RNA sequence: AGUAGUAACAAGAG
RNA sequence: UAUACCUCUGCUUCUGC
């Protein structure tokens, strides 16, 4: 019998030409279940792991068990090291400013003068934010919402000035304070009339109370991190722990990366932050230069490289040197500024999850075990795995159910600030005035290391000496994963090169389905998608074409909108079969309401609802793009033109596309959790909001389009505005005797 | 038992494809199998709960 | 049982 | 206790840069 071997395509095709082939991305991708306690506890034993050879005191502030790394002792093994020489840093620094010159001071400028203008709501624009007045991750526009209202009862209204600057300036401040109050909404009972036998209701209406907290539990909550697990995470067997920041740090992460980030863009050694073929023409050129550079008859060799335990060696004091370093000749008060973010990594505190769950086999029971009550059982019932690391964990556990985390950046957040200390190794080029010269690229933990040298036995000796450099910034090469060849083919962030970089199809392919926006926007995106892929990542016309049928599928099945003349049964198939009975122009009914597909190569990045317009009905058009239609609702600038996509790399950037605002451009229905849990009471907080905006907008129609600006009140700009449009209305006689008395009595109450 | 309620439900003249839930489907799909959940404090207090 | 795989679900709540 | 062969829920019992 013929036996088929997959691997022996690799036989005929080189591994990079067919990369494709190596990536599961039709599969399903690893998720987490239940706690991730074991987790978390594994990385802060790992990070102090690192750091035990270090200096260990006792914080006088939070009164935790803190380890300091930095300026120990040389490591004497292979294992991983936070032990990172503070001179060694600041001489690669040096190195830096020397070969970049004015680069430092030019990106602080650019930097300060930005923070002056940013305002508040800048810290609105972010994901699920741990919010520690109530002590549970929010959305960060809540989070905040939350903080500046307590804020308001401690009395600090620098949030009200506009900028950003006076609201840290609070912030820092809000440390100071003896004890600090927050509401926390209590049920009440109240009778209301009603026609019952008893004729009453009782309705349980909520009243926000004044609870307080010592200064000590207050600035515990402020350095605390909130840890979950890594979900949806590709080529990976096991699992591991992430962490999100309190609304108090996120203030200052913002400027000291946006200072990274300006070095970064300039930095020619740098994969972040420029993406997409920006990113590629880069590299592309900074490998045709660093192999055409090399010295004739000699050898240039490129280390495909990774550092294992990134975030937990580098430490934040190390950080923190960096901005000193930066800020130089930037003034006193940026300094301090720059100075806050680091200073709060540097003793933050890490919350273990929800705990872990205990199970009598036989009695068929369970129950969860919250992380203040781990010590609560004696450590012969928790499993070898958990035992072994409570019992290393004893010496950093809080009894309030959290561990001093000193070192390591658990949640990392300075990537453009990390990927510099990176740079800084790469740009030393050369230890002793030895016959090697190195250089490379970084992408924050990901590396691709060059060498131009006599011979490899050469080569070699020089990355072994950037092995050692990186040793002393807190940088840990990965022996494992890292490996080494001569010029010509390597790897960087999931980009692979063979005297160019080669096409890889298998890492955008989860992209191609639907994306789940709703019915007139996910078949835009659909297209979009399709026509970027043609472009970008090599996608051939047949292939694309059949990425068009295979999209209107998954498009049909999912919204249940088949064919009109296709004899499919389903709820709404039954409506759209009528449809198709009673419109005549049946090529201008779009694929949603069992229309045909038109879509081709050409017309990708034409709307839907443009191309069939003039192939419509003229009663169908009406009802689709009715202007007063119940289904669309009040639409946000980013609401209609751009939509999250979550590629397997980067962070969740949200891309932008083009379709037509009809009655297919819907939203879906709140979940309805919330109605049984206590949470009940933000649903009145929201509408009791969604009216004041609502009603402002219908006094400002602009503020819809542009962010309306003022530190007065609310309400005076509402009255002073309806008080002129009424005058006017009464001057030019749109509004007649009856009506302006009427307006400006009831102006007159306000 | 289950394959022959399948085969027989599915051949049936009734619209619904529904099957009743009985010792066997409830066997077979795995019924009440969930461990109830208990207040940490008797958790806590009950040494065979490990 | 089974899914699954370093920990869960195999319904939860009033 | 009882209403409860009733009622509500299906991402909202922690998803970061």
């Amino acid at each position: 019998g013929m036996n088929i071997n997959p691997y022996f395509l690799f036989i005929d095709v080189p591994i990079q030409a067919a990369i494709s082939t190596t990536f599961p991305y039709t599969g399903v991708p690893p998720y987490s279940h239940g706690t991730g306690t074991g987790y978390t506890i594994d990385t802060v034993i790992r990070t102090h792991e690192y750091s035990n050879k270090g200096k260990q005191y006792i914080s006088d502030v939070t009164g935790c068990t803190m380890v300091d790394p930095t300026n120990g002792p040389l490591p004497e093994d292979n294992e991983p090291s936070a032990y990172a020489q503070l001179d060694c840093v600041l001489e690669a620094l040096d190195r830096m400013d020397e070969e970049h010159p004015g680069l430092f001071q030019a990106a602080s400028q650019n930097a300060m003068e930005t923070l002056m203008v940013t305002t508040v709501d800048k810290l609105t624009q972010g994901r699920q934010t741990f919010d520690w007045t109530v002590c549970r991750n929010q959305p960060a526009a809540t989070a905040l919402n939350t903080t500046i209202t307590s804020f308001r009862l401690n009395d600090l209204n620098g949030a009200d000035k506009g900028g950003l600057i006076p609201f840290c300036q609070d912030i820092i401040d809000s440390l100071d304070r003896p004890e600090m109050t927050f509401f926390s909404v209590k049920n009440i009972k109240k009778k209301l009339p009603a026609k019952n036998r008893k004729g009453f209701l009782i309705k349980r209406i909520p009243m926000k109370v004044k609870d307080k907290i010592t200064k000590v539990e207050y600035i515990k909550r402020a350095l605390s991190l909130n840890t979950m697990t890594k979900d949806a995470e590709r080529g990976k067997l096991k699992r591991r722990a992430i962490a999100t920041a309190g609304i108090q740090i996120r203030g200052f992460v913002l400027v000291v990366e946006n200072l990274a980030k300006n070095i970064c863009e300039n930095l020619e050694q740098s994969g972040l932050p420029v993406g997409g073929n920006e990113k590629k023409a880069k590299l592309s050129n900074a490998v045709a230069k660093m192999l055409s550079n090399c010295p004739p008859g000699g050898i240039s060799m490129t280390v495909t490289g990774d550092n294992t335990k990134w975030n937990e060696c580098l430490n934040p004091r190390i950080f923190l040197a960096m901005t000193e370093r930066i800020t130089r000749d930037s003034p006193i008060w940026f300094r301090d500024f720059c100075s806050i973010a680091p200073v709060l990594f540097s003793n933050k505190i890490a919350r273990l999850g929800k705990g872990f769950m205990i199970t009598s086999k036989t009695k068929r029971l369970k129950a969860q075990i919250p992380c203040p009550d781990l010590f609560s059982i004696p450590l012969e019932r928790y499993n070898e795995e958990t035992r072994a690391k409570l019992k290393k964990l004893k010496p950093f556990f809080n009894e309030e159910g959290t561990a001093s985390l000193s070192p390591g950046m658990m949640m990392g957040m300075f990537n453009m600030l990390s990927t510099v200390l990176g740079v800084a190794a790469l740009g030393i080029k050369n230890i002793g005035n030895k016959e090697y010269l190195w250089d490379g690229l970084q992408s924050s933990d990901d590396f691709a290391l060059f060498v131009n040298a006599k011979d490899e036995e050469t080569c070699m000796e020089g990355i072994n000496d950037f092995y050692r450099t990186c040793k002393l910034l807190g940088i840990n090469m990965s022996k494992k994963k890292s490996y080494c060849n001569e010029t010509g083919m390597f790897e960087f962030t999931s980009m692979f090169y063979r005297d160019g970089f080669v096409s890889n199809f298998a890492m955008e392919l989860p992209s191609f389905g639907v994306a789940g926006v709703n019915e007139s926007a996910d078949m835009a995106i659909g297209m979009t998608i399709i026509k970027n892929n043609m472009i970008n990542n090599g996608m051939g016309p047949a292939t694309a074409q059949t990425a068009i049928q295979l999209f209107i599928a998954d498009y049909r099945y999912t919204y249940k909108c088949h064919r009109g003349d296709s004899k499919v049964e389903g709820k709404r198939m039954k409506i759209i079969k009528e449809l198709w009975e009673n419109t005549k122009g049946r090529d201008g009914l779009l694929v949603a309401d069992g229309g045909p597909n038109i879509y081709n190569l050409r017309n990708l990045h034409i709307p839907e609802i443009v191309l069939k317009y003039n192939l419509m009905d003229p009663e169908y058009k009406g009802r689709l793009l009715h202007p007063q239609n119940p289904f669309v609702g009040h639409l946000s600038i980013e609401g209609i033109k751009e939509a999250d996509i979550t590629p397997a790399h980067g962070p969740v950037k949200k891309m932008d596309y083009d379709a037509v605002s009809g009655t297919h451009s819907w939203r879906t229905k709140r979940n309805r959790s919330i109605l049984n849990t206590d949470q009940r009471n933000m649903i009145l907080e929201e509408q009791c909001y969604a009216k004041c905006c609502n009603l402002f907008e219908a006094c400002f129609n602009s503020a819809s389009y542009r962010k309306p600006v003022g530190q007065h009140s609310m309400l005076e700009a509402m009255a002073h505005r309806l008080r002129m449009d009424a005058r006017l209305d009464y001057e030019s006689g749109r509004m007649s005797k009856d009506d302006f008395e009427k307006a400006m009595a009831h102006l007159g109450e306000i | 038992k289950l394959w022959r309620d399948c085969v027989n439900t599915i051949s049936n003249e009734e619209m619904s494809n529904e099957l009743q839930k009985t010792n066997y489907a409830k066997w077979a799909t795995g019924d009440g199998l969930t461990y109830q959940k208990i207040m940490k404090e008797v958790a806590i207090d009950d040494e065979t709960m490990c």
